[PDB]
RNA sequence: UAAAUAGUACCUGAAAUCGUUAAGAUGGAACGGAUUAAGAGAGAAAACAAGUAAAGAGGGGAAUAUUCUCUUCUUUAUUAAAAGAAACAUCAGUGAUUAAUUUAAUUUCAAUAAAGCAAUCCCCUGAAAUUGUUUUCACUUUCUCCCCGCACUAAUGUGGGGAAAACUGGCUUUAUUUCUUCAAUUAUUUUUUUUGCUGAGGAAUUUUAAAAUUAUUUGAAUUUUUCUUCUUAUAAUUUAAGUUGUUUCUAUACAGUACUUUCUUAACCCACUCGUCUUGAAAC
RNA sequence: UUGGAUAAGGUGCCUAAAUAUUCGCUCAUGAGAUCCCAUAAAAGGUGUUGGUUCAUAUGAACUAGCCCUGAAAAUGGAUGGCGCUAAAGCGGAUUACCGAUACCAAGCCAUAAAAAGAAGAAAAAAUUUUUUUUUAGAAUCUUUUUAUGAGUAGAAAAUCGUGGGGU
RNA sequence: UUUUUGUUUGCUAAUGUAAAAGAGAAAUUAUAUAUGUACCGGUACAUAAAUAAUCCUAUCAC
């Protein structure tokens, strides 16, 4: 068959969903959760983020372990070299 | 008074350029108050005309245009980009061209 | 440069003209491949008389027509423009160079009256 | 008529075809293998009371309103022409900067906006166009240059389809006089002739 | 095309297939350009070549 | 770049960088005249300078010094010398830019009444750290044979004060024109006053 | 004499070399490549007008030396059409630019106003008592106060020595995030401003089919709807199924000051003497 | 060939692109300035900039960056030149930009390979009737598709010409 | 020296632009500060310190 344009299989939409059938399906229900008021999110905010204030405190305390490990580690080797000074 | 303006003055500079090889498809313009790329970048799609004068008449009149049009900006400091219909002359490096306000 | 004119593209104009032909008498310009030993030309130095390549070649749609977009044929004979009765419209016609003028006549008589176009139509007149 | 695809309404206006081509075998063929295009989409500045100026013509530098998008992209324009002497023109988008202030925002002129769509609401593309027949006798004459100029005028003046477009600019201009002139630093404003300072960037001033 | 994107995304059971049948890419310069082609991407200096992990898709970004 | 032409006081320029955007300007067409030459500045001790003068001085084709590098001690011509050497002066456009520039030492008399532009970028007091030696080009030519330099510095304190007066009349005209204006604001109309208020005119 | 620029060196009469005239160039080579520009020569075979009516000159063919018909030139007036090029717009392909955006992950923050805690004290951080665990002091602002120098400062302050709470800074609660902040990076998505270049092809049995969109219609699903999705049928359109349209100009010309082209000059960039032997030649 | 974007390398002028941003070092009365590359050493410095280890913010000893001495050649002379010191030098860092006959998209030529092939109406312009184009079928051929293209010595194919002969 | 028309046998009418589109802009100087004024370089007082990031000039025909 004679070559045509090469059409954009990312921006003709014919195209696109011609090699993606379930593109359509998608990119629409995509658009529908884009399509959210921003009420419920303004309202829903505050409840989110209050539920991970457990994961703050693990989060908290996992690099403060980390930094008092180095902290030991940097002591250790001071001690080290005191104790080769003399 | 009369023989209104409503066009931005530029310099033809040579052509599109390296050092000891040119690609006279593209021609740098220096355009008058602008000196970044952002500022360049507004005048893009607007074209460009090159009038000169000629020794004698062509069709009655002794002034021919060459036209162009801005494609995109050169450098970091607002020189342009411009193609024309038919190569400018090097004769015309350091000339005056009109950067119209149309489109 | 190329020059373009409605679908006819000529890749190239000002035909290539033999090395150093310009600086001696004895070289014509008529173009002959350097074969050479150091040749500049052979090498391809920047900015020496290019050597022609098949990538000059003609678009083969529009490969051998004329500017009036038809191909041309010669003719030394009234006879010679039957086949052109059935291709008046894409091959325009030229009187051979060694055609006297009574010929002439009557050969350009018989194109305009075959509505076939001939390029040398004022020739000897 | 229309087509929305990933939601755009890109808006269809029908098309005709004339290029004729020939065929790769045997016939020829009418090149344009469609029926509708998409229409201009003219810009968010564009509106009817805007004052513009116009770039390229021999009113090139003047100061004119908006007065109807025209169907096919081209809008017409009236400098009105008993307070500019800039006629009803039909003129190009790009060939045309507006500027930000609406004749209607006036409140001696809002009144009259009104009127002033009902005039402007029955002029056309086909009106602008120029007659083949006046054409062919405008033409004919060029076969002394004070007289032509003048014939030329009075050919002009007696196509039937101009007379229609002078009737509607003094109407409108009618409309329009005493209230724009009554707004003393506005007629000067529209009176007077753009042109670029060179202290004026044009890529730092607003239109 | 979906099932290739899947199959070379995830190293699924018809991967070799799927990779033969596709021609080899051919990108375009970087639109940013290369830090050296010369030196290692893991060279303290600025420099390309070797393993970019998850960096390679800006690069990738940038040629295609 | 778009004028007729421009007018540089070179006084307290660096020599290098006065002359390279001077060369950018010509090659862009746009005609200058360099004036006040002998206050060029160039960085280094005078002495410094002096050496790199001498080394240039013993340069010379010794099969015939005529045709030899012609030297030229004007502090105006040292400058056009080194516009020259940031320059194709050996093309016809490159003669053509080289040919746009007018060097001068004072002010002669076209160029005394015009004004006068000033390159920040070439500006000693912004390029040259404070602890860090320079010379005065006049200086130098003098050492090298020019001794045309306190001529100048007359002439100079001349036209200083004729300066001075044009200056002191200028004042007094714009004092004037200025209590004018604010006698005339209160007779036009309101509204074009507060339109001038508004734009701060 | 047809012819003497066929005059005895006599057919034709090339190149080297030289003369005349004209035009142009000309700062220690000249020529050249590539790209244009200015001039000067030429040119209409695509670089508009097919046809129609009349009269003038002609040529043919058919019809049984007399009718119809076909046409070629010239003039008159009498109409189109098409072709190219520009501008704008549309689409598609390929870029450049400036505004964003859904949903998640990653110790984020920062504020508003009402309480409270700690005072070298707090979120931190620092120094000391087979791994964790625990303890001590030492960490802050002052446009505060006291003493000494008591004006000594860089200072519209200052150096040294002591106190003070808690504005500041930190923490703990409640309400809010449009007063203010909601960042950044990554993953996953959706758009957007202004714009450059390009338009191959032309589909008599795949430019079809489908894909998308529009308007009806059937049923279902569902993120629950003015771009929700999946099909049942119909009719269309293009986002499919590689550029189309409008308006001008050329131009109402028959060769010019326009257009095409050759040549001559410039100008920007580039360009070393060819052949040969040679590892290696512009080679002193 | 038309656009785009880059490599190497550069962005003070010559020379297209930064007198860019950000942090240090260096003053040279022969500073220094891109692999190959167009020389520099032993030994020194109370120049300045950081570090290290000892002695109640002092005295020492080291260490290594830049600078200086060591460092002399014949025509006049070369970081390529100008010149540059709030670098246009040296060591980094952050961006943007410029920059190929390389890369990407598209067109066209040829080479190689491939898919395939031994008959029917299309359009436009005038006014149902005319007009204008075409209405194809050559197998070393026709249509379409993809990739590719340096080249001495050397080889081959297809073409272009000359004297003479048959047709 | 001023106005109108034009430069559309080698000659005897005759045109060229390296750059018009508002091509607008005269104080001097110091850069770890300057400049004006008034008294005797000093004293005092003002001014200036994103300076062109400014100012000045344009359209109101008859």
């Amino acid at each position: 068959k004679k070559r045509l344009q090469n059409k954009n299989s990312l921006t003709n939409f014919a195209v696109r969903c011609r090699l993606n059938p379930a593109y359509k399906l998608l990119r629409s229900l995509a658009v529908l959760r884009m399509r959210k008021s921003i009420l419920e999110k303004s309202k829903n905010k505050k409840e989110k983020r209050v539920q991970k204030q457990i994961q703050k405190k693990e989060l908290q305390k996992i690099n403060h372990d980390y930094y008092k490990g180095v902290a030991k580690a940097v002591k250790k080797k001071k001690k080290r070299e005191e104790k080769k000074a003399k | 008074l009369q023989a209104v303006r409503l066009y931005e003055k530029g310099v033809i500079l040579g052509y599109k350029r390296s050092q000891r090889n040119q690609d006279p498809n593209f021609t740098l313009i220096s355009i008058k108050n602008v000196n970044t790329k952002k500022h360049a970048q507004f005048y893009v799609g607007k074209r460009v005309a090159y009038v000169y004068r000629t020794t004698k008449h062509h069709d009655g009149v002794k002034i021919k245009c060459i036209w162009g049009k801005v494609c995109r900006t050169h450098g970091n400091s607002g020189v342009i980009r411009a193609k024309f219909k038919t190569h400018i002359p090097p004769k015309a490096f350091g000339d005056r061209v009109r950067i119209l306000m149309y489109p | 440069a190329v020059k373009k004119v409605g679908k006819i593209i000529k890749k190239r104009t000002k035909k290539f003209t033999r090395f150093q032909s310009n600086r001696f008498m004895r070289v014509k310009p008529a173009w002959r491949k350097p074969r050479g030993i150091d040749c500049r030309v052979r090498r391809r130095y920047k900015g020496t008389n290019l050597m022609p390549s098949i990538g000059y070649g003609s678009n083969k749609k529009t490969k051998f027509l004329l500017p009036n977009n038809k191909y041309k044929y010669v003719v030394k004979n009234v006879k010679e423009m039957e086949p052109l009765i059935m291709n008046h419209t894409k091959y325009c016609v030229q009187i051979a160079h060694n055609v006297s003028s009574k010929k002439r006549k009557q050969i350009i008589e018989r194109a305009k009256q075959m509505n076939v176009s001939v390029i040398n139509a004022k020739a000897r007149l | 008529k229309h087509y929305n695809v990933k939601g755009k309404k890109k808006v269809l206006v029908p098309v005709n075809a004339k290029k004729t081509i020939n065929k790769k075998y045997f016939g020829r063929k009418v090149a344009s293998k469609k029926k509708y295009v998409v229409q201009r989409k003219l810009r968010k500045s564009i509106e009817v009371g805007k004052v513009a100026i116009i770039l390229t013509g021999k009113h090139m530098g003047k100061r004119c309103i908006i007065t109807k998008i025209l169907n096919s992209g081209l809008l017409a324009v009236v400098g009105p022409y008993e307070i500019n002497g800039v006629p009803l023109k039909r003129v190009d988008s790009r060939y045309l900067v507006v500027t930000s202030t609406n004749i209607f925002n006036f409140e001696n002129i809002a009144k009259l906006k009104d009127d002033f769509l009902n005039y402007a609401q029955d002029i056309d593309d086909d009106s602008f166009i120029k007659t083949l027949e006046i054409k062919k006798k405008q033409k004919k004459l060029l076969k002394f240059m004070n007289n032509v100029i003048d014939k030329i005028k009075e050919i002009r003046k007696e196509d039937p389809k101009v007379q229609k477009l002078e009737g509607i600019q003094k109407d409108i201009g009618s409309l329009l006089k005493p209230e724009i002139l009554k707004n003393k630093v506005f007629a000067h404003y529209l009176k007077s002739k753009f042109t670029l300072r060179n202290d004026m960037v044009l890529h730092k001033m607003k239109f | 095309i979906e099932d290739m994107v899947y199959q070379l995304y995830t190293c699924g059971p018809v991967f070799k297939k799927v990779n033969n049948f596709l021609w080899a890419f051919k990108l375009k310069p970087p639109r940013k350009g290369f830090k050296a082609k010369r030196h290692a991407f893991n060279e303290p200096r600025p420099g390309d070549w070797g393993n970019r992990e998850a960096h390679i898709n800006e690069l990738i970004n940038r040629m295609i | 770049m778009y004028k007729k032409e421009y007018v540089i006081d070179c006084k307290g320029h660096l020599l290098g960088r006065l002359a390279s955007l001077i060369a950018k300007e010509l090659l862009n067409g746009q005609r200058i005249v360099a004036v006040r030459c002998e206050d060029i500045n160039i960085s280094g001790s005078l002495y410094r300078n002096k050496l790199k003068y001498q080394e240039f001085l013993r340069l010379r084709t010794n099969t015939n010094p005529k045709k030899g590098p012609l030297h030229l001690r004007e502090p105006s011509k040292i400058l056009w010398r080194c516009v020259r050497g940031m320059l194709p002066h050996k093309t016809y456009k490159g003669q053509l830019a080289l040919k746009k520039l007018k060097v001068c030492v004072g002010m002669p008399y076209p160029y005394d009444k015009k004004k006068k532009y000033v390159l920040p970028s070439a500006l000693r007091a912004f390029r040259l750290k404070k602890h860090r030696r320079y010379c005065r080009l006049g200086t130098l030519s003098s050492r090298v044979g020019w001794n045309y330099d306190t001529l100048v510095k007359k002439n100079e304190v001349l036209r200083k004060q004729v300066s001075k007066a044009y200056y002191k009349k200028k004042v007094n005209n714009l004092n004037e024109k200025k209590e004018i204006k604010t006698e005339a604001l209160n007779l036009i109309n309101p509204e074009q006053r507060q339109v001038l208020e508004n734009f701060g005119y």
